[PDB]
């Protein structure tokens, strides 16, 4: 983190929600589809009170059409105890829905105090649907059930799973001079995505680091990816104590590094060089 | 290069095995003694005794990455082995 | 947070720093105060009433500094332009490239939102002996040279190079490589045979100073 | 796999280390040119400490009262005080010992102080007081000037690379920065004077010691 919100808290939890990837299916109960020609009511005595609660706000509105509107009912009834962990509201997680159907599902909400979190969704077919909730294929909610759960990224950085925050301390030098150990929180992920972890507020580019020097080598250089591979190695060796004068890893890694590009110790990599044929 | 050598002045371990080697070799093969021999027999012991008097007329040519070379005398270099 | 809101117009903004440091850090003369524009200032300077920043007001030019141009004579004018379109059709760049071409800007960096069509890289190299330079925004929200892995790499006069192969006994094919699309190749723009020196902070000694060559 | 890979990369007489090809993998053993078997783990005094402790360790004033070297220590201390010369060398190593401490704090970001390098000096310093028996209640002969001096000197013969040109200068300089912050911090002129009681001779021994010493640690050409 930033050397400014590093010693706090509750910004390093704003980071990781920022960064911690989270998608509906983590969040969903479970998916139903529901037979409604009504567009404005429902049979179901369940969701009438949600009904109502839009249907004061949205049936309400200006220009009411039922292109929108079809007998189908995608009912998501989503976990309470889940967006409370990841802090997600029914906001978030609606105009997201909206961002990846902007026009082509209207989307209804429960109020988050509702012990039902419900996502009433009908399906969108302009020139068919104008003025009556025809029968849309089914087939169609459950490819746009299947868009939900898997290509909507509610929050978080693509390929960044769950994102754990942890304290250790680093030594820096007190105002007298010496060095003195200054807890700070950071946060350890799975997956790794520099290229936009880098750019997300709150963190501290110039200290990111990650274990797969392979996508260092990317986004830094060689340089970097040179650096970022004997801090590997150097990990590697040093995990039992035992230890290496940083001559041999030095050059073993300038070895590797020598072609402008990370080069493998196997058959395609130095192997597959300028150097003798019978060497 | 005849001067401005830049390779070390000092005789490396490497140089002073070979140069053991070559006068044992050398003096094995029945070769003339330079230096005063004082009853000693093994032929690696004399190369060491006339090794430490500078006594061994042989030079070390030292081959650069580029094929260029210098040519240094025993004498010239200092064993601080 | 809508793309009128803070969460794009600051990372416009801090594109816009990479983008003069980076100027900067080529030799060209650029003002410290340019690099360390607040983020108001920016909004006042080139965000619109709407939010909607003129990115056609962001253009840039940059002159080689007076040590710049006597180390390297050959230097010239450089001309930066971040595009609208989303999409960089081949008329965009086509239009940049005319530009370029009647300005007689020697060096010119074409900065894109999301991403450049095939037809339009080709025309890259259509201006010799003017090169052109494509970065994405995204790519330049964080100058990566400021990373604390990343050394300090320095670009060596054509004489330079000329002496320390001549000291080194070396060719141009001895010194270790650096790849054209490096990172840090590209933020340098180095052309092919240019060799840069890296000063490294060493474990066993203070500093030690290592050189690649483009490649 | 990695015997195979590394197999044909030997140390040149030009003190760099290249593969069978004659490519530079480094410019010099190591980026320091000194051989494993001679390292060994040794402290900088400069990197750790407060500010008070590290001036109080290593400042010293010939012309204020904050930290004056006492006169009992030279054999001349008396007429030390003043003496602009002294004053402004003593100045100039004190600088200099501020610019290793920042530079080794920016090299070690944590801090760490032990380190290996290549020339014990610890042990020097040992066994030069055992070897002339160095009395410490009699007031050493050396003189400010004749300390500098010396450690200037034996730092100018810090010889790794012996090119006559620049780029090689520039290369062999650097290859020292970290043993000359060392020499630098331990032979410091106030720790000279007090923690080691040492005289002439037994500088000039510890000096002639170090360079022979370093010297033999160089790396060997033709090593593989």
């Amino acid at each position: 983190l930033e050397p400014g919100h590093a010693a706090d808290q509750e910004q390093a939890k704003l980071i990781r929600s920022a960064i911690e990837h989270t998608t509906l299916k983590s969040v969903t109960i479970a998916s139903e589809i529901y037979y409604d020609p009504d567009p404005r009511s429902t049979v179901i005595p369940e969701d009438e009170e949600i009904i109502q609660l839009h249907f004061s706000l949205l049936d309400e509105e200006a220009e009411q059409s039922f292109d929108q509107q079809s007998p189908w009912l995608l009912r998501l009834e989503l976990d309470r105890a889940a967006m409370n962990d990841k802090d997600l509201t029914m906001g978030q997680v609606g105009e997201r829905i909206k961002q990846t159907f902007k026009n082509d599902l209207f989307v209804i909400w429960s109020e988050d105090n509702d012990e039902k979190l419900i996502i009433r969704c009908r399906v969108v077919r302009p020139k068919s649907l104008d003025a009556e909730t025809e029968a849309e294929e089914d087939h169609m909610l459950k490819k746009i059930e299947n868009t939900m759960l898997e290509n909507i990224t509610l929050r978080g950085v693509e390929n960044i799973e769950r994102v754990v925050m942890m304290k250790y301390d680093r030594k820096v030098p007190s105002p007298t001079g010496e060095y003195v150990k200054e807890p700070e929180w950071v946060l350890e992920t799975d997956g790794v995505n520099l290229s936009e972890v880098m750019t997300v507020p709150g963190i501290d580019p110039t200290r990111i680091y990650t274990n797969s020097f392979i996508d260092i080598m990317e986004v830094l250089g060689i340089e970097a990816g040179r650096a970022a591979l004997y801090k590997e190695v150097y990990n590697v060796i040093a995990s039992d104590g035992s230890y290496v004068n940083y001559r041999h890893m030095a050059l073993l890694v300038d070895v590797m590094t020598t072609q402008g590009g990370l080069t493998s110790v196997t058959r395609h990599g130095f192997n597959r060089s300028n150097t003798g044929a019978l060497m | 290069p005849k001067d401005q050598r830049a390779t070390t002045p000092y005789m490396t371990k490497y140089e002073r095995a070979r140069i053991l080697g070559t006068r044992a070799l050398q003096i094995s093969m029945n070769a003339p003694v330079f230096v005063d021999l004082e009853g000693e027999t093994d032929p690696l012991r004399i190369a060491m005794k006339e090794l430490a008097e500078k006594k061994i007329p042989l030079v070390i040519r030292r081959y650069l990455p580029d094929g260029s070379f210098e040519d240094w005398s025993v004498e010239e270099l200092i064993v601080d082995l | 947070m809508d793309q009128e809101n803070e969460r794009n117009i600051s990372r416009l903004w801090r594109a816009f720093r990479t983008v003069k440091e980076m100027v900067k850090d080529r030799g060209y003369f650029i003002t410290q105060e340019e690099v360390e524009l607040p983020l108001e200032d920016f909004k006042a300077k080139y965000c619109d009433s709407m939010g909607r920043p003129q990115r056609k007001m962001m253009s840039f030019q940059a002159n080689p500094t007076e040590e710049s141009i006597s180390k390297f004579p050959d230097m010239g004018s450089l001309w930066v332009e971040f595009c609208d379109e989303p999409s960089v059709g081949v008329k965009t760049m086509k239009t940049f490239v005319i530009h370029i071409q009647e300005k007689n800007f020697q060096t010119g960096i074409f900065v894109y939102q999301n991403n450049i069509t095939p037809s339009a890289m080709k025309l890259v190299p259509s201006i010799p002996p003017a090169t052109i330079e494509t970065f994405n925004e995204a790519a330049l929200v964080v100058n990566i040279t400021h990373h604390e892995l990343v050394p300090k790499h320095i670009r060596l006069s054509s004489d330079e190079k000329r002496e320390l192969l001549k000291r080194y006994r070396l060719k141009e094919s001895q010194l270790p490589r650096i790849q054209r699309a490096d990172p840090v190749a590209l933020y340098l723009g180095l052309k092919r045979g240019e060799v840069v020196k890296i000063i490294r902070k060493s474990e066993t000694s203070g500093r030690y100073a290592s050189y690649r060559i483009c490649m | 796999r990695l015997v195979k890979a590394l197999e044909d990369i030997m140390v040149h007489y030009d003190n760099t280390t290249r593969n069978s090809l004659g490519n530079v993998i480094q410019f010099i053993y190591g980026e320091d040119g000194m051989d494993a078997a001679h390292i060994e783990k040794q402290s900088l005094d400069t990197i750790g400490g407060s500010d008070a402790a590290f001036e109080k360790r290593y400042r010293v004033d010939l012309l204020n009262t904050d930290h004056t070297l006492d006169p009992s220590l030279l054999e001349s201390g008396s007429e030390i005080l003043g003496d602009l010369k002294l004053q402004v060398l003593l100045d100039e190593e004190y600088k200099q010992l501020v610019k290793d401490r920042k530079f080794l704090r920016e090299v070690f970001v944590d801090g760490e102080a032990n380190w290996p390098l290549p020339v014990n000096i610890r042990r020097i310093i040992q066994n030069a007081q055992q070897t002339f028996h160095i009395d410490h209640t009699k007031p050493s002969d050396l003189t400010i000037k004749d300390i500098v001096l010396g450690v200037k000197d034996l730092q100018e013969n810090l010889l790794v690379l012996r090119g006559k040109n620049e780029i090689i200068q520039n290369a062999q300089r650097d290859a020292v920065t970290l043993f000359c912050c060392l020499l630098r911090s331990r032979l410091a002129t106030r720790r000279v004077l007090q923690e080691y009681r040492l005289t002439k001779q037994a500088f000039d021994w510890v000096l002639s010691n170090i360079e022979a010493q370093f010297l033999r640690s160089v790396v060997h050409p033709g090593e593989m």
